[PDB]
């Protein structure tokens, strides 16, 4: 589902977010 | 369903002619594919009684219109046959009675290149005269070539027959081609008939044409769609390099000429169109693949 | 102080009361005239044209039937099938420009059916705000940055409205897209703009040639159809290279195989010669390797811009002739005093009206030149 | 261009030059020549006071009087536009004659 | 009325002042939108500063609107005397002055608009007051204003005005104008043999 | 600017925006670089134009243009507002928005301060409108007309600066500063009441000219001369092309993996001379049965090949199940990203970016184990 896919990336991001900064 | 124009392209000459019968064993063969193509011609005639035909002759020194004739005779053919097909077959011998004593004359005449270029060429435009003169007539092209003959360079002729292919694919004008002679495939005619929906074939005996003219080169414009074309070959639809000569499959073109390079040219410059490339930007190219240290 | 009625009546019946040949020739003769400055002037045959229309209110005007949008949009099909056809190793990216806004509609791609479904999706939608062209030009300068230096940057316009709003100053973009060599062809509909005159003119080298106005729609399809040629390239402006492409090899497999550009399932596929992947179409980028694939069609539909086939000059009448029939259709010449023949000096053979025009528009080369032996 | 008067030689600033230009050019040479008023109308679309200029400048260079010339105007603004019409023929005589020659013009305005 | 409404949607409208800087300010923006395409239009009076001096070449002048000829104030002391010396001292009428100090100023802001002989416009003179007034233009204006253009109307106008403007836009053919409207070193010198 | 190769990659929240909507991207983002691993610096290298696009569509503005006038009110009269207009109306007036920040939430709603500011006069004066002593207007907004005043008296001097003497019409009027002469008639000059001030119709005058002076101004934002204008092109020399030509030398080397006299070719040619002269035999052309089968078998042989590859010339019907289908889209699409990745640095020819060929490779290796 479209729904689960965007929370794994806005988790994925936030993990991006979270490694970059 | 609908009328039908054939303009078969025939290249005779002595000097394809001659070779092919001393390779082989059979003398005088142009006999036989002459004969073949007058019962090819009346076969065409035969499918509907409002199909024309017509007959273009490159012999060595240029090009001639066998059939119709020019408004500008010997018995060579029965009188007992049907009308229609005798005032073309008798026309079509007779000029090739005067176009062969016309070419006998000038046997000491040097004939530096072959002149097929011309008579595809010209097909065309006798195609393009009866289709808009006329008013809704479908039109094909049969190309008859010898290549027994050992022909001096072929390159001339990449040129004029690419733009032939073109027209012909415009003017819904598929184009079919029959060779005898040794080699077994051509680089140009066989690319010829695959990009036009063509037929290319290539028979090594000149014996029993008319099966292969009557079942393969026979299939009109109305029915091409509907029927399975009989050729074999493949064609790669690649060209030859201009200074190794092998066929190309990753390399250079020039920007301004689009003159296809295998190699970087020596000089650091194009050599058809003397264009001098960028000494950075061709280094660019000579860099090699990147690997770990 | 008497009316029209009492001075008289019209009487329409009095207004109406009850070498040809040689007119007929003389204006061939004159347009062959015309046409008789011909060069082998360099032209760039790989394009990169970005496609911009005006869609606005302006185009909601009855002047072209059945209105300008309509019309503009259906000849816009119209380009992209022509242009394909004759340059297949450009690419080709489509703009309109809506509610002052310039919208994308098409990316840069060598693919023509993909530009097609745009067009005619934008046949429906109803033209509406004012146009801006500094928005256009600035989405037209970032599609044409991720393009080789050894194509041609090209922006063609179709202008129909006679004012502009802009949201920052556009000489300064006029002066970027220098800058950047983009060149700018603008076809407006009802009067010269002073900022597209000058958009056209510094552009181009300062070539007043490159801003047309139609007058007709007969004339707006000439138009159109002269922008499919390419554009001679300038003696400064040097850009010369050498590009890798190959040339793949079709192939004809049984079973159906996945594409490496779609990830679809195809039959056949044409193999990448660098790293053996499959694509389902031609001419177009590798999706692995970025290497461009051609065919040696393609290159060969370009050779005719490269070595034009001369004009032929018209024969006097004065001199004798050689034969009475064409030399490539035996059409007999009609004996008319003035001639019809049309004689090619490189090989001095007489050709008729009717494949003069067919052997320089659908032909390239001579009947008569190839046949000539050297 | 450099063309020819009846003997008044006359250097143009533009290669060009319109049929009104020089037969507007003749006329007022032939009223410098006889002595006397004149009040000629020419269009506005076409280059009047380079056609001055060339013409009164070159007369009073070549003839012996060297009688000098003066321009009025009705604003500020045509004389700045005047000026730079004669800036615009001084700078080609100089290019053409090869050397600048004594010539002083300027323009005359309120200390504002 | 809310006619203004309608024309800011195609041009920004500038209009004089009687302060000097405010108009040449008005002038300098005329000017940058005509350039950058916005489409201006200016409104001023036809005896006033702008009148006098500044032209509108190319872009600037593509159409001039003369609302009504531009008369003095009839009901002027200054003028009225000024008319009776003159009858009685020139044998000028005073309806012919008028006339003349009139068209005058008509003419000279419709000769702003055109520097070279590539530069077009449209002159339009909105009374119905000038009908008669042809012969007193002067006469390479008069020699444009056709017969059918003596009076129109606003509809017809307009239709002539985008036929007249769609024409202008088309490459002229040089040859037409090779040595008839333009002259060369060797045209120049062909006219000086003729004519000797 | 955000339009470059460099900030495009870098940010983040543009990438986030458009792979929140493309689904299609979407899917391959998750597969090739949540559970494959792959950098996203390298994923968005290759997609540059698709992020530059997206940026373009929020990144332009309309141009300036009047609003007051368009806002037409049309006993009750409606009239529609949009956000858009809302917003333009800020950016083309400063002082409608300085009231609309500072009282827009503290007293009153937001709908209730546009109905008061269209009531009021300001809205009347920004409009052009002239202004009636009649109308009442709005109390709270009025505090503001002198406050608008001042911003008038500020734009001028923002506005006020040299003019070139070409067009400069305060010289004019100032060649000769002792010019005496009789007054100009009441029509040439601005018109007066009985009380003899001004009627206000000038001030309008300068409202619309000073409203299209900002907006020109405007456009010239963050983001000799007169020699050329008076030049007369019409005389000049014309244009002249400076294209380059090009001749083509055609002379290329053949392509590269018993010869008959003259005599020959003349006895050949006399012997189908002869054999065309004394008769034709048409009917000698039919097969003798022997080779016509030859023939018949050898042209069939390519029809059925043919017929087979002609048979099987929107998406293909397939057989597998539509789980297993999916599935293996998505390892092909997954294996030619990384294919891509790996050319562009393989072959760029720079050793800078070798460890990006090593660890290219080795998901290419686990796409080989994977298969
Ligand atoms: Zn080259
Ligand atoms: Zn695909
Ligand atoms: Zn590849
Ligand atoms: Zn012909
Ligand atoms: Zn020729």
């Amino acid at each position: 589902e479209e729904r689960e896919n965007e929370k794994t990336l806005n988790d994925y991001y936030a993990a991006l977010a979270k490694k970059q900064a | 369903e609908s009328p039908s124009l054939l303009t078969v392209i025939i290249e005779i000459a002595p000097k394809l002619w001659t070779t092919f019968d001393e390779e082989g064993n059979e003398k005088g063969s142009i006999i036989k594919v002459l004969e073949a193509l007058i019962v090819f011609l009346n076969a065409h005639l035969a499918f509907n009684s409002a199909n024309k035909v017509a007959v273009i002759a490159a012999y060595s020194q240029g090009i001639k219109y066998l059939y119709p004739e020019s408004t500008s005779d010997l018995k060579i053919i029965n009188s007992d046959m049907y009308r229609r097909f005798r005032n073309v077959d008798e026309t079509l011998v007779e000029e090739i009675y005067k176009l062969f004593e016309l070419e006998k004359k000038q046997i000491e005449q040097n004939s530096q290149r072959s002149t097929l270029a011309g008579a595809m060429s010209a097909g065309l435009t006798y195609v393009n005269r009866i289709s808009k003169e006329s008013v809704s007539l479908k039109s094909r092209l049969l190309v008859l070539t010898c290549g027994s003959g050992s022909s001096k360079d072929e390159i001339f002729q990449y040129i004029p027959i690419m733009n032939c292919i073109f027209s012909a694919t415009k003017m819904k004008c598929p184009i079919d081609v029959v060779k005898i002679g040794g080699s077994k495939e051509s680089t140009f005619l066989q690319q010829t008939t695959d990009a036009t929906n063509g037929v290319y074939l290539h028979v090594e005996s000149t014996e029993g044409l008319i099966q292969y003219l009557a079942t393969a080169m026979f299939i009109d414009p109305s029915l091409r769609p509907i029927i399975v074309k009989p050729n074999h070959g493949s064609v790669d639809f690649r060209t030859s390099c201009y200074l190794t000569g092998r066929v190309v499959a990753v390399g250079f073109i020039c920007s301004v000429c689009l003159c296809v390079l295998s190699i970087i040219p020596p000089g650091n410059k194009c050599p058809a169109c003397d264009s001098q490339f960028d000494e950075h930007v061709i280094a660019k190219l000579k860099r090699k693949p990147v690997v770990p240290r | 102080g008497g009316y029209a009625w009492e001075d008289e009546i019209k009487r329409s019946w009095d207004l109406v009361k009850v070498a040809s040949l040689v007119a007929s020739i003389v204006e061939a003769r004159k347009k062959r005239t015309a046409k008789k400055n011909i060069t082998p002037y360099q032209r760039g045959i790989i394009r990169s044209l970005i496609l911009t229309l005006d869609c606005s209110e302006a185009m909601l005007e009855k002047d072209l039937r059945p209105n300008r949008h309509a019309m503009i949009i259906q000849y816009a099909i119209d380009f992209v099938h022509e242009f394909f056809d004759q340059n297949p190793i450009s690419q080709m990216g489509i703009i309109i420009m809506r509610n002052g806004l310039a919208q994308l509609v098409s990316q840069v791609s060598g693919n023509p059916q993909d530009h097609i479904d745009a067009l005619k999706s934008i046949r429906k939608q109803e033209p509406k705000g004012n146009p801006s062209l500094q928005n256009a030009l600035e989405m037209a300068r970032g599609l044409l940055l991720p393009v080789p230096a050894h194509c041609t940057r090209e922006v063609l316009i179709v202008f129909g409205s006679l004012s502009t709003t802009d949201p920052g100053d556009i000489h300064q973009t006029i002066d970027s897209l220098v800058s950047e060599k983009i060149r700018v062809k603008v076809l407006g509909l009802s009067a010269q703009v002073a900022i597209c005159k000058e958009l056209c003119k510094a552009t181009n080298y300062g070539d007043e040639s490159f801003y047309k106005i139609l007058l007709d729609e007969t004339h707006l399809k000439e138009l159109f159809n002269e922008a499919v040629t390419p554009l001679p390239v300038n003696k400064i402006n040097k850009g010369f290279t050498l590009v890798k492409m190959g040339f793949p090899t079709r192939i004809f497999e049984d079973t159906p195989t996945f594409c490496s550009c779609h990830s679809k399932l195809v039959y056949g596929g044409y193999f990448c010669p660098n790293c053996h992947s499959k694509v389902c179409s031609l001419p177009t980028v590798c999706p692995c390797c970025d290497l461009m694939l051609i065919l040696s069609t393609h290159l060969a539909r370009s050779y005719h811009h490269l070595m034009p086939l001369k004009t032929f000059a018209e024969v006097p009448t004065t001199e004798k002739f050689r034969s009475e029939d064409c030399f490539s259709c035996q059409s007999r010449f009609p004996i008319l005093l003035t001639s019809s023949r049309y004689r090619c000096e490189d090989c001095k053979q007489e050709f008729c009206v009717d494949c003069d025009v067919f052997i320089h528009e659908i032909l390239h080369n001579c009947p008569g030149c190839e046949s000539k032996p050297v | 261009m450099k063309f020819y008067i009846d003997d008044l030689p006359v250097l143009f600033p533009y290669p060009k030059i319109y049929p009104e230009q020089y037969n507007y050019m003749c006329d007022i040479k032939k009223t410098l020549d006889v002595g006397g008023n004149s009040i000629l109308e020419m269009p506005s679309g076409t280059g009047k006071t380079v056609s001055l200029l060339s013409l009164t400048i070159a007369y009073q260079m070549h003839y012996p009087e060297h009688r000098k010339i003066i321009y009025c105007s009705r604003t500020m603004s045509e004389i700045e536009k005047a000026l730079v019409e004669l800036e615009n023929l001084m700078d080609y005589r100089t290019k053409e004659l090869g050397y600048q020659e004594d010539f002083r013009g300027l323009g005359l305005t309120s200390r504002k | 009325m809310g006619i203004l409404d309608e024309v800011w949607k195609h041009k920004l409208i500038l209009v004089e002042t009687p302060d000097a800087q405010e108009t040449s300010l008005a002038l300098e923006t005329y000017r940058k939108a005509c350039s950058n395409g916005r489409g201006a239009i200016l409104l001023s009076v036809a005896r006033g500063k702008v009148s006098e001096g500044i032209d509108f070449d190319h872009q600037y002048g593509r159409t001039v609107l003369m609302i009504g000829i531009p008369f003095q104030y009839t009901e002027s002391r200054i003028l009225k005397a000024r008319l009776e010396f003159m009858r009685e001292n020139y044998r000028i009428r005073e309806n012919d002055f008028l006339s003349f100090d009139a068209m005058r100023h008509a003419a000279q802001c419709l000769g702003r608009v055109l520097r070279g002989k590539d530069d077009y416009g449209v002159m339009v003179l909105a009374d119905r007051r000038f009908s008669r007034k042809r012969s007193q233009l002067p006469k390479w204006i008069a020699q444009g204003l056709s017969d059918a253009d003596l009076n129109l109307s606003t509809d017809m106008a307009i239709s002539n005005t985008k036929q007249f403007l769609r024409t202008m836009a088309q490459p002229t053919d040089p040859k037409d104008q090779e040595g008839v409207s333009v002259w060369s070193y060797e045209d120049l010198i062909k006219h000086q043999n003729s004519r000797k | 600017d955000s339009l470059s190769k460099e900030k495009l990659l870098t940010n983040l929240k543009l990438q986030q925006s458009l792979l929140k909507g493309n689904k299609v991207l979407m899917k391959v983002f998750q597969e090739t670089v949540i559970n494959a691993g792959l950098p996203p610096s390298e994923f968005w290298s290759t997609r540059i134009p698709l992020l530059r696009a997206f940026a373009l569509s929020t990144s332009q503005k309309v141009g300036p243009y009047n609003v007051l006038s368009t806002i037409k009110p049309v006993n009750k009269v409606n009239v529609n507002l949009s956000r858009e207009k809302i917003l333009n109306i800020f950016e083309n007036y400063p002082i409608v928005k300085k009231a609309y920040t500072d009282n827009v939430p503290k007293n009153f709603k937001e709908p209730e301060f546009w109905a008061r500011f269209f009531s009021s006069k300001l809205f009347r004066k920004l409009r052009g409108e002239k202004i009636m002593q009649n109308d009442r207007g709005d109390v709270i907004i009025d505090r503001y007309l002198t406050l608008d005043q001042e911003f008038d008296r500020k734009d001028d001097d923002m506005l006020l600066h040299p003019v070139k003497k070409i067009i400069d019409l305060d010289g004019n009027i100032q060649d000769d500063p002792v010019v005496r002469g009789n007054r100009p008639d009441f029509t040439m000059q601005p018109g007066v009441d009985i009380n003899g001030n001004s009627d206000g119709t000038v001030d309008i005058l300068k409202g619309m000219n000073r409203l299209s002076e900002k907006m020109i101004m405007a456009l010239k934002n963050e983001y000799n001369d007169e020699r050329n204008e008076l030049k007369i092109d019409d005389l000049n020399e014309s244009y002249k092309t400076n294209y380059a030509i090009i001749h083509l030398k055609r002379n290329a080397h053949e392509k590269t993996t018993l010869k008959v006299s003259n005599q020959q070719m003349l006895q050949q040619l006399s012997l189908v001379m002869d054999n065309l002269i004394n008769k034709l035999d048409l009917n000698q052309v039919v097969p003798n049965n022997e080779v016509s089968n030859k023939i018949n078998k050898r042209v069939i042989t390519a029809i059925k090949i043919n017929a087979k590859q002609a048979k099987h010339n929107l998406e293909v019907k397939s057989t597998l199940p539509i789980d297993l289908l999916e599935s293996c889209r998505m390892l092909h699409t997954t294996c030619c990203e990384f294919l891509k990745h790996f050319y562009i640095h393989f072959q760029s020819g720079e050793q800078k970016q070798a460890s990006t060929v090593k660890k290219l490779y080795n998901h290419l290796k686990d796409c080989i184990e994977k298969l």
